[PDB]
């Protein structure tokens, strides 16, 4: 279910079949023209749409344009060369901008920023001042 | 001797760098080392 | 009827209220200043009318009235010049002997020892030598008196006030609607037939009745005084038939279709006037007549209110091939709903035109007594090369402003615009190669010559004595133009220019024109020209094609036209915006045009310009050093830049000592630019914080907080000083060099 | 501590307004908030922000 | 004298400069008729030039072997007119501007919109302030030994370091 | 990969999460501020390092912070 | 005309009037008392 | 009519099928060049390639040489073609010494593959024979 497009030279490279490639799925109620992140234009097909891209940003940039410009909503996948797929956006079905009970704290310092140690204190260690 | 500069300068100027650029290339592109 | 007049009455009240509130035009600046960045934003956004309102009608009204303001400043400029020519010039003394009297229309006041700038020019007159060619242009019009220049100056002031009034009238009192502006087919018919067609007709009318017979008497040797008033040429046919004996027929051979009776004033002789060294006025009168018929006929190609004619829309939409897909569909909405797309064409055309104009005025000099004034020839040529250079890149800037703001994908499915964006990696990578191919070859020819010569091996250099690179294609074309009079142009008496070969024209012992032979030193330089244009196009083209997105930034269009970067991740994002592409390409245009004017200044001085004596012994200015001194960089550095610098550096104590000061002043400004271009903002803002502290310590600080110049702005400052200092240093070097050899 | 409307001096060192004065607007009575005090300023910082949250031990009272 | 310099009225090379500067303008004067505007302008220029050499001769300046005037800034009181007296003059005008400009910022500070009065000057107020800096050495001295010239150390924001 | 740390001065106004162009940050439950939510950096390996999150943070000094780290193909931002 | 007066009080207009009056101040003094290297006059 | 479509009916792949990329001329021409011909030992692939390159690399050395105007203009330049081929071969040795990996299992059912360490070595030695031999062949063809 790929959208209507005449092709372009700004698509995927070897990295796709050798390193991870990304696909994005969305559902549209009607046929409308949208801008390609690597290409100028394309007509989306009513029903489910499937697009393959080369970067997570390119996929997420299309989502942003699909969101506040068309009122529609999508899923990102990471595809490996062997065939294993990963589910990325949204992580738990709920968007990262909205709090969801069940999420946890990652990478949080429990103090303000002026409270980091001097670099001379962590001398000859394999760390850094912001990892204490 | 008085015949030495016509022996060393091609060796130092053309030969030594071609071996040294070849050696570093193999070292820089070698995965487990 | 589809073409009508729609005007809104009393649209904007005229009060001094907004004058007292700077930044009223935008939503963010109207709150007032908090930091000093606000002062800078005030100026950068003042003419950005598109970002002030959302209505296309209100943007169009602002543009229209601003055009009246731009023209009113041009009329004031023209009215000044004529005023200076009438009260602070030596025009009369020049008219009596235009071979010995130098030209001047500016006089300086004596206040700090600066009177030395009033040169001893001639005709009991002291002033600054001006090189704009006002004098030569006045002679060709048949001026001959200061009284006549005074009327042009009063008429220029009246026209200037009429423009000021029209711009105020069309923005406040009679503001025309959006429907009026969107009439392309009407507008084209009026500019072709009315502005260009009737402009050439009336001008031709002035040339036949006023400019032609006065010039004939000036050329024969009659003093200005004995020449009658211009209006007396309009009344007595007796005076007109003595000079051109076909006025005895009157206007009857025009309506009988016997136009060959007028071969007295509608010539096709070619060449130049042996007396003045300019083009034959009789050829120029024929030139404007043939133009004006062409322009008036061309202003009937579009359909307005009567069925007949072409609609611009059905033309473009018919052009589609099996490689182009939809072809030209959509280019109407584009070019009738966006002012940026219009300037992008227009500035590219007007800039190309000014380059074209400069190439045709040195080869076929149209004014009398201008071809031997080498200071005017050199000044006028470079000027149009610079104005052409800036306007060309300015077209590419608006092409990229269009892609960011006015471009929409839904309006362009599968058309030529959509398709260029689709293989944009292919246009850029192929151009990229052509650039690496042209630079290694054209510039490597000079390196080879630099090293071969230094190693004591001139037998192996690319030269006219070693391995020749003869420009055989351009030499072939020269022969065609030389043999053209009689054969290909059977009614032409002489060649269009004497550059393609022919005879040597001389006025006052100085050479006006000569054949310009092309050898291998020519050939090598033409590729440098090729090469620097291809690189400039590589930066500007890339800026337009990647204005909306790239593999690097997929949402570049949301960031805008001019943003500094997208941060220090993804490697380096500096100068990714399409504004920064315009910024880089400005340095190339500079590089390209500098080599053009260097090539022109040296080739003319080596192989054309000079004096003569008995038996045609030509002595050139630099003595023919062009074939064996410009093939190496050392030759360009030692014979062009070092040798010809002697005037500007030894100008002290003389009347051209202002050129020596501006020479140093522009070397200073150019170096001053490098402080802005090499550094960046966060070193300067920390520097300001220690300074602010010394103020806070003394109980005082400005409430408008001092902030370093922004990233984008610090680049635009460094570029404006780079151009000012660079172009200026050359400006001072060119005039003090050419005033001494003229 | 301060009240609403009190004029304080910022004692945070990495704040833009260290050793500078300004006016308390709201004090969160709930002590679970770590920085309960909204303090407003008349001069902006480098990000053009006019206010910030602080703790009670980071502000001094002027009189 | 100082540095082996000679006074300009007794320098043989300063006198030669005077002659050659006049000779250059006289040889330019000969190409014009006597009543015309270029002859009256160059005649006025040679008067200005001749008065420039006379002025220096009695000035009391020092010349070198180059024939040009030199200036002495050791602090000698005999060459005061060269640096001291125009120095005291500049200090009076430069300290007048800085004092008056500072009075303005301090005045419009206690206000709703101080920034509004820096882009759009309150001219009646500014005009008043500009002429109050005629006695600045007394006004800058009253505030130094008051406490209103320099602020305290706990009023200046400082970089994290110190 | 890059390192993104989140300090306690976070007032939980979700503006960093809305600015991230590669979905690195998210909002989680927290009981230390009015909004009872703190930013978190669970996927720092998609972090390209463009610092858009810090341009969006209203606190002084910033609550979110990006530190340069070893570069992979993902943080280099390569499409090849 | 209290709005034209506020327009004449804006910083760039006041700067050009102040400078025009001050450049012409220096030009006039250099017209009557020229060539003053030092006080000697 | 349309003469431009996505390569292999994959619109999102970053390639375009044009008459320069995939037309009948460019298909049959590229399929018969020695770097892509079916039925060639990697020695033979390198031989041919070398046979066609060493022959024209001769030209610019013999004509625009430092000793082009001497009685030993042909010798001067032929020697310098051999020196050019020695540099190119040296780039072929080092490239294959690093791009390909040695094989553990003696298992080898495709001895014909070019993109391997063993075959690249054969491909490299065939280039050197064919390029020195074609350098010598027009040494004979120009000595006339
Ligand atoms: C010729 C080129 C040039 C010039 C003129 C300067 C000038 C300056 N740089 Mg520099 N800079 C340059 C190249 C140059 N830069 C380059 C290539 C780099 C590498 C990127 C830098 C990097 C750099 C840095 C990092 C620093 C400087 C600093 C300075 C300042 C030194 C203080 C000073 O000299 O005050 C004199 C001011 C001038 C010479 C500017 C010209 C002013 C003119 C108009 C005065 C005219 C004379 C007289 C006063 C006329 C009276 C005025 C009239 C109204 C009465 C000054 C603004 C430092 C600074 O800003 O500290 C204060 C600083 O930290 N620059
Ligand atoms: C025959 C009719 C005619 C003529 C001569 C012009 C001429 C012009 N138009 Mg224009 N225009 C026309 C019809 C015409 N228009 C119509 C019908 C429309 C509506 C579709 C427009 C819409 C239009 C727009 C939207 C704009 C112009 C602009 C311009 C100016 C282009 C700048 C230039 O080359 O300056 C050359 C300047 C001169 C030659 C000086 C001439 C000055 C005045 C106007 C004299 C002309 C009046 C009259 C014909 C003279 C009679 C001569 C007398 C001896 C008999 C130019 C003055 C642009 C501009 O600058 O606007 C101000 C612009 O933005 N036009
Ligand atoms: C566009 C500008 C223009 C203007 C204003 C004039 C104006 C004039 N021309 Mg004319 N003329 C022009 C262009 C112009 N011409 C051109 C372009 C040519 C060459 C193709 C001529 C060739 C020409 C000749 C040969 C003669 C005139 C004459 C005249 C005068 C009387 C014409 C008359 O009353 O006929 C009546 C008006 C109409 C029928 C309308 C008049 C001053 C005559 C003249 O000089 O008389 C003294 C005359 O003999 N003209
Ligand atoms: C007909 C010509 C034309 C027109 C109408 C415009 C119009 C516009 N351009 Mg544009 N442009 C042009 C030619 C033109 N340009 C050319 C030739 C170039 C290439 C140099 C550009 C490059 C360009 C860029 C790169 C940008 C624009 C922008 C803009 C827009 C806002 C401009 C503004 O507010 O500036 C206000 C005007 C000024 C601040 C004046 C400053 C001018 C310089 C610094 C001073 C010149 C020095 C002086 C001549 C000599 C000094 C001597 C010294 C001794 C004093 C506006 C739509 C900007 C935009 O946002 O687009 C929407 C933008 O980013 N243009
Ligand atoms: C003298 C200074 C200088 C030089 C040499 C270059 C060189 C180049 N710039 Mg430029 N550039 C400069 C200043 C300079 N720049 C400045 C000041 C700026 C700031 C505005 C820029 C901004 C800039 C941009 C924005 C762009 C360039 C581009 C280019 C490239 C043009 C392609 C080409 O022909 O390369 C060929 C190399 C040369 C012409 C120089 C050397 C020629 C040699 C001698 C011949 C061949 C040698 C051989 C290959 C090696 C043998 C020698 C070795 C064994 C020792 C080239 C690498 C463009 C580019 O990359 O497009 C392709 C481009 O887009 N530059
Ligand atoms: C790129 C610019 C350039 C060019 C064209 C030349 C040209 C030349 N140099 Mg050189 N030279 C250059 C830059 C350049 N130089 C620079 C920058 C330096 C300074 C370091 C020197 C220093 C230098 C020295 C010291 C000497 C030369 C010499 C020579 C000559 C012979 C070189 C030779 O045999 O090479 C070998 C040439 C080749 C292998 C040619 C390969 C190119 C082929 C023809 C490309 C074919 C493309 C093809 C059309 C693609 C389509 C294929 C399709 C149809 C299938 C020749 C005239 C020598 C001499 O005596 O001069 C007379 C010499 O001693 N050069
Ligand atoms: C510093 C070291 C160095 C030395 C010793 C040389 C030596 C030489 N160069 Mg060279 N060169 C160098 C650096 C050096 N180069 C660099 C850095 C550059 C780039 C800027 C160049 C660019 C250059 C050019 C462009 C040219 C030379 C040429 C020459 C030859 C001199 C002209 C002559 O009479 O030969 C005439 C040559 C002969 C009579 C036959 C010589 C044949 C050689 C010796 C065969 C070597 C075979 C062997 C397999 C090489 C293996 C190389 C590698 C494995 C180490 C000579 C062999 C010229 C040349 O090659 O002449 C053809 C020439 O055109 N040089
Ligand atoms: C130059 C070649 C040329 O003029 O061909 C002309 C060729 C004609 O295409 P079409 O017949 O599809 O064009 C029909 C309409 O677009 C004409 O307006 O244009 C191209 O195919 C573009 C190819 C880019 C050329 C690559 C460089
Ligand atoms: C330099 C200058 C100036 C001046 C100018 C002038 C002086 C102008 C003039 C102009 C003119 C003076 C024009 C005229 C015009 C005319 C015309 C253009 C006519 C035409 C006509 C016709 C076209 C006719 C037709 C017909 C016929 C033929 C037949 C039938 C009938 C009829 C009628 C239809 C000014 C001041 C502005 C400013 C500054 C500069
Ligand atoms: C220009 C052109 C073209 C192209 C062409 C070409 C590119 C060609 C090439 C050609 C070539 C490039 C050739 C080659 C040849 C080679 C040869 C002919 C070789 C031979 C060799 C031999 C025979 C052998 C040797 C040997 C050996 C190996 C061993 C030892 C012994 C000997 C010595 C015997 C075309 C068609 C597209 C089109 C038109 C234009
Ligand atoms: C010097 C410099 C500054 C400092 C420059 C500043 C802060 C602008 C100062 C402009 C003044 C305030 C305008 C008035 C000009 C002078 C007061 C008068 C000079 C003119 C003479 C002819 C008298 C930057 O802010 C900057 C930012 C980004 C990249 C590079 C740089 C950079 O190089
Ligand atoms: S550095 Fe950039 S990509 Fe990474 S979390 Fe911040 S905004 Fe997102
Ligand atoms: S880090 Fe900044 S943007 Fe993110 S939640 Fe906290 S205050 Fe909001």
């Amino acid at each position: 279910p790929s959208p209507i497009f005449g092709g372009s030279t700004g698509g995927w490279l070897r990295k796709a079949q050798v390193e991870e490639k990304y696909v994005i799925t969305w559902d549209s109620p009607k046929e409308q023209i949208f801008e390609m992140p690597t290409g100028g234009a394309a007509i989306m097909r009513e029903g489910p749409n499937l697009l393959k891209l080369a970067r997570k940003e390119q996929c997420l940039a299309l989502g942003t344009r699909l969101r506040s410009k068309y009122k529609i909503k999508y899923q990102f996948y990471r595809v490996f060369p062997n065939g294993e797929v990963q589910y990325l956006h949204p992580k738990d079905g709920v968007y990262p901008e909205k709090v969801n009970a069940g999420r946890q704290g990652v990478g949080q310092n429990f103090r303000s920023i002026g409270k980091n140690v001097s670099p001379i204190e962590v001398k000859f260690t394999g760390k850094q001042p912001y990892d204490l | 001797m008085i015949n030495l500069p016509s022996l060393f300068v091609p060796l130092v100027g053309l030969l030594f760098p071609a071996v040294a650029m070849a050696s570093l290339f193999l070292h820089v592109e070698k995965r487990l080392l | 009827k589809n073409v009508q007049i729609f005007v809104e009455k009393d649209a904007v009240e005229t009060s001094f209220e907004k004058w007292s509130q700077p930044g009223h035009f935008s939503r963010t600046l109207a709150k007032g200043p908090k930091t000093t960045t606000w002062i800078w934003n005030l100026h950068a956004d003042a003419h950005d009318f598109d970002s002030q309102t959302n209505s296309l009608e209100e943007v169009s009204r602002k543009i229209f009235s601003a055009h009246f303001g731009q023209l009113a400043a041009i009329f004031l400029w023209i009215s000044g010049m004529h005023f200076h020519g009438a009260y602070f010039s030596n025009y009369s003394a020049w008219l009596s002997d235009p071979i010995k009297i130098k030209q001047s229309s500016q006089v300086v006041w004596p206040i700090v020892g600066q009177e030395i700038l009033n040169a001893d020019v001639g005709g009991n007159f002291q002033g600054v030598q001006t090189t704009s060619g006002w004098f030569q242009m006045w002679r060709a019009e048949g001026i001959t008196s200061e009284v006549e220049l005074y009327w042009i100056a009063i008429g220029g002031l009246i026209m200037s006030a009429l423009m000021l009034f029209a711009g105020w009238f069309h923005y406040h009192k009679a503001a025309p609607k959006l429907e009026w502006f969107q009439n392309a087919e009407s507008m084209m018919n009026h500019h072709l037939a009315g502005l260009l067609g009737l402009g050439c007709l009336s001008w031709s009318g002035h040339q036949i009745h006023i400019a032609l017979p006065i010039n004939k008497l000036l050329d024969a040797g009659v003093s200005p005084q004995e020449i009658p008033l211009p209006h007396e040429f309009l009344i007595n046919r007796d005076l007109m038939a003595q000079l051109y004996p076909s006025f005895e027929k009157g206007l009857t051979p025009f309506f009988s279709g016997q136009w060959g009776v007028y071969s007295d004033f509608l010539t096709f002789k070619g060449g130049l006037n042996p007396v003045t060294g300019g083009l034959w006025l009789s050829d120029i009168a024929h030139h404007h007549l043939a133009l004006s018929v062409l322009f008036i006929i061309a202003g009937h190609m579009y359909r307005t209110n009567w069925g007949i004619g072409h609609s611009m829309k059905e033309i473009l939409e018919a052009h589609k091939g099996p490689f182009t897909g939809e072809g030209h569909k959509g280019l109407y909405e584009i070019l009738t709903t966006s002012w940026h797309a219009q300037l992008a064409i227009n500035l590219a055309m007007i800039g190309s035109l000014s380059i074209i104009v400069a190439h045709h005025m040195y080869a076929m000099p149209p004014y009398p007594y201008i071809a031997t004034d080498y200071a005017t020839q050199l000044s006028l040529f470079t000027h149009h090369m610079w104005i052409g250079g800036f306007c060309v890149v300015g077209g590419a800037a608006h092409g990229a402003i269009f892609m960011v703001r006015d471009y929409t994908p839904a309006n362009n499915y599968n058309n030529l615009l959509d398709r260029d964006l689709r293989h944009r990696d292919e246009i850029i990578s192929n151009l990229n190669w052509v650039c690496i191919f042209l630079g290694c070859h054209a510039f490597g020819f000079y390196i080879h010559n630099d090293t071969m010569r230094a190693l004591g091996r001139p037998q192996d250099m690319f030269s006219d004595k070693a391995i020749q690179l003869q420009p055989i294609f351009a030499q072939w074309i020269q022969n065609i133009h030389l043999l053209a009079p009689g054969t290909t142009a059977p009614n032409a008496l002489a060649t269009t220019s004497y550059a393609f070969g022919g005879d040597i024209v001389e006025v006052g012992g100085k050479i006006a024109m000569m054949p310009i032979k092309l050898g291998t030193a020519d050939f090598m330089v033409h590729h440098i020209h090729a090469f620097t244009i291809h690189v400039t196009v590589l930066i500007l083209l890339k800026g337009v094609l990647y204005a909306r997105s790239s593999k690097l930034i997929p949402d570049k269009a949301n960031l805008g036209f001019r943003f500094p970067c997208d941060g220090p991740g993804r490697g380096g994002t500096c100068q990714s915006s399409s504004w920064d592409h315009v910024f880089l390409g400005l340095f190339w245009m500079y590089n390209a045009i500098s080599v053009v004017i260097f090539h022109f200044s040296w080739k003319m001085q080596s192989d054309v310009w000079g004096t003569v004596t008995a038996d045609g012994s030509i002595s050139h200015i630099t003595g023919g050093n062009f074939a064996q001194s410009s093939i190496t960089i050392n030759g360009w550095l030692r014979d062009f830049l070092w040798s010809q610098a002697s005037q500007v550096i030894q100008s002290y104590g003389s009347a051209s000592s202002a050129y020596g000061l501006i020479f140093l002043g522009a070397h200073f400004i150019w170096a001053f630019s490098l402080m802005f271009l090499f550094s960046g903002r966060g070193y300067w803002q920390e520097l300001i914080e220690s300074i602010v502290w010394a103020h806070n310590k003394l109980n005082f600080a400005p409430a408008i907080q001092p902030r370093a110049l922004s990233i984008t702005q610090g680049r635009a400052v460094g570029l404006a000083h780079y151009l000012l200092g660079g172009i200026g240093t050359t400006w001072a070097f060119f005039l003090a060099r050419s005033l001494s050899i003229t | 501590g301060p009240k609403r409307g009190a004029k304080v001096k910022i004692l945070r060192k990495e704040s833009y307004w260290y050793k500078g004065t300004g006016s308390v607007v709201a004090v969160d009575q709930d002590p679970n908030t770590r920085y309960p005090v909204v303090v407003r300023f008349n001069k902006v910082n480098y990000a053009n922000v006019s206010t910030n949250n602080y703790a009670l031990d980071e502000i001094q009272e002027v009189e | 004298d100082i540095s082996g310099l000679t006074p300009c009225k007794e320098s043989k090379q300063f006198a030669k400069r005077e002659k050659q500067a006049l000779k250059k303008l006289q040889a330019s004067l000969k190409l014009y008729a006597d009543d015309s505007a270029p002859a009256l302008a160059i005649k006025a220029t040679m008067e200005k030039t001749k008065k420039r050499f006379d002025n220096y001769g009695k000035y009391g300046l020092l010349c070198g072997s180059d024939g040009l005037p030199h200036l002495i800034v050791s602090g000698d009181q005999r060459h005061w007119g060269e640096f001291i007296t125009p120095g005291i003059l500049f200090l009076y005008i430069a300290g007048w501007i800085g004092w008056v400009g500072r009075s303005y910022l301090i005045a419009i500070r206690d206000e709703k919109k101080p920034t509004q009065k820096e882009i759009i000057i309150d001219v009646p107020l500014a005009s008043r302030l500009l002429f109050r800096g005629f006695s600045w050495p007394v006004a800058a001295y009253r505030e130094l030994l008051n406490g209103e010239l320099v602020d305290a150390a706990a009023a200046a924001a400082a970089a994290a370091a110190a | 990969s890059h390192s993104v740390k989140i300090y306690d001065t976070c007032i939980g106004c979700t503006q960093c999460v809305r600015a991230c162009p590669t979905d690195v940050l998210e909002m989680i439950p927290w009981g230390g501020c009015k909004a009872k939510q703190i930013a978190s950096a669970p996927r720092t390996e998609d972090c390209v390092g463009c610092k858009r999150c810090e341009s969006a943070c209203p606190t002084d000094f910033l609550s979110v912070r990006v530190y340069l780290w070893h570069e992979t193909t993902r943080s280099m931002g390569l499409a090849y | 005309m209290r709005d034209l007066k506020t327009y004449l009080s804006v910083a760039p207009v006041a700067s050009t009037l102040w400078f025009a009056a001050l450049a012409g101040l220096l030009i006039e003094i250099n017209r009557l008392f020229p060539d003053a290297l030092t006080f000697p006059f | 009519a349309n003469f431009i479509k996505p390569y292999n009916d994959d619109p999102f792949v970053g390639h375009l099928a044009t008459p320069i990329t995939s037309s009948a001329v460019t298909r049959s021409l590229l399929k018969n060049l020695p770097a892509y011909r079916f039925g060639l030992t990697p020695l033979l692939r390198g031989l041919e390639i070398g046979l066609a390159h060493g022959y024209f690399l001769i030209g610019p050395f013999f004509k625009l040489g430092p000793l082009r105007n001497s009685e030993i203009a042909l010798f001067a330049g032929f020697l310098s073609t051999i020196g050019l081929i020695l540099i190119l071969t040296l780039g072929l040795t080092i490239y294959g010494a690093v791009v390909f990996k040695e094989e553990k299992v003696m298992s080898s059912a495709n001895v014909n593959n070019l993109q391997t360490k063993k075959a690249w070595d054969q491909f490299k030695g065939g280039f050197f024979v064919g390029a020195c031999g074609s350098a010598g062949f027009a040494l004979i063809c120009l000595y006339v």
